[PDB]
């Protein structure tokens, strides 16, 4: 779904 | 009047809001009309002090009581640790700061890195009895101390000698992944916001990754996309007096967490204030060239590093009017060749 930053900036899963 | 937009970034708890809060101290109304309130100041102090004991238990080694009659004030604390609508009665204020001045549990606070523990617990700890009165109002400090988890964009704006600006953190905000680059649109500078003293913890996210990695990490990412290629970056290495404090202290060395510390030197041109210690010059400038080593590897934006304390007012209007004095000069640099 949505993402925090950090997961934007590392290409993280949103989990 | 131009309109300068700011977007401040770093890892949780680096002193973004910390920053928009004294942007407000300094150009706006303060915490005078959302604000931190008295009870935001109750709520970190429970945090602290049922963080701490909790900890107890759970460090390897664990560390236990030293006055083992101040259990019962343990099984206090654990017991409302989670408990909605604390009403933050008499005994609480009396179990807490007879805890806080238990051994034991100031040898779990002094043990703070192994777990997560918001950056103001001593400082609220120690005024316990101020904060418990019912006359309490609280000072700026105490407003710019208190840790608050930010919903949404935090932001301000204000006007100094005819420019206007925009600072916003976008900390507490979630995107779709696709839009995240949007909220970079019209920005004239990120200021990245770094707490320095950070190097011996772990990033709450995961309780893993150094938070001091992270913010390089992090830095890293936004340095080299690409899609702000353009946006100069205002690097804030913050929590200065943090960072003095722990190299001070000798409890954890940096180069037990970043290894060429102990091969760095103190470079030439650093200018550290009179009467700095010069283990803490080093400390502060070998982290300042992590990131200038980053910057360095690799277009039409520079960095500009700062060392700061956010929550001292003196430090970032000092700070904040060189920020002003390079945001109004970035377009300068366009007009230059090569
Ligand atoms: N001693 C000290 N504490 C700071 C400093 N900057 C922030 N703190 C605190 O660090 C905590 C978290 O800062 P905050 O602005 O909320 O972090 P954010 O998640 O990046 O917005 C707050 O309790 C702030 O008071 C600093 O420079 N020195
Ligand atoms: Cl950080």
């Amino acid at each position: 779904x949505l993402i925090t930053f950090r997961q934007w900036a590392f290409n993280l899963p949103c989990g | 009047r131009a309109t300068h937009r700011l977007l401040l970034l770093g890892a949780g708890e680096s002193g973004k809001s910390t920053i928009v809060k004294q942007m407000r101290i300094l150009h706006v109304n303060g915490f005078n009309g959302k604000a931190t309130k008295v009870q935001d100041i109750k709520n970190n102090l429970k945090e602290a002090i049922e963080t701490i004991v909790a900890a107890m238990s759970n460090l390897v080694p664990p560390v236990e009581l030293a006055n083992p009659e101040n259990q019962f004030r343990v099984d206090y604390i654990l017991s409302v640790m989670n408990v909605p609508d604390f009403d933050f009665p008499p005994e609480f204020y009396e179990h807490a700061k007879a805890l806080w001045e238990d051994e034991g549990v100031r040898a779990c606070y002094e043990r703070s890195n192994e777990y997560q523990l918001i950056d103001c617990a001593q400082y609220f700890l120690d005024k316990i009895d101020v904060i418990k009165q019912a006359d309490y109002v609280p000072s700026d400090q105490d407003l710019l101390r208190c840790r608050v988890l930010t919903s949404g964009i935090f932001e301000t704006k204000f006007q100094v000698d005819k420019v206007n600006f925009h600072m916003f953190d976008v900390g507490g905000q979630r995107d779709e992944r696709r839009k995240w680059i949007q909220c970079f649109n019209d920005v004239t500078a990120i200021i990245f916001v770094v707490a320095s003293s950070s190097y011996n913890m772990v990033i709450r996210e995961d309780n893993q990754t150094n938070r001091l990695q992270e913010a390089l990490n992090l830095f890293k990412s936004i340095w080299n996309n690409r899609w702000l290629r353009t946006i100069s970056v205002i690097l804030f290495l913050n929590k200065q007096d943090l960072l003095a404090e722990k190299v001070l202290a000798g409890k954890s060395k940096i180069e037990d967490y970043f290894p060429e510390f102990a091969r760095y030197t103190t470079p030439e041109d650093a200018t550290p204030e009179p009467g700095e210690d010069p283990r803490v010059t080093r400390a502060k400038y070998f982290i300042r060239d992590e990131f200038l080593r980053i910057s360095t590897a690799s277009g039409r934006h520079y960095c500009y590093p700062h060392f700061t304390c956010a929550v001292d007012t003196e430090n970032i209007r000092r700070v904040f009017n060189d920020c002003r004095d390079i945001i109004q000069r970035m377009h300068l640099r366009q007009y230059e060749l090569l």
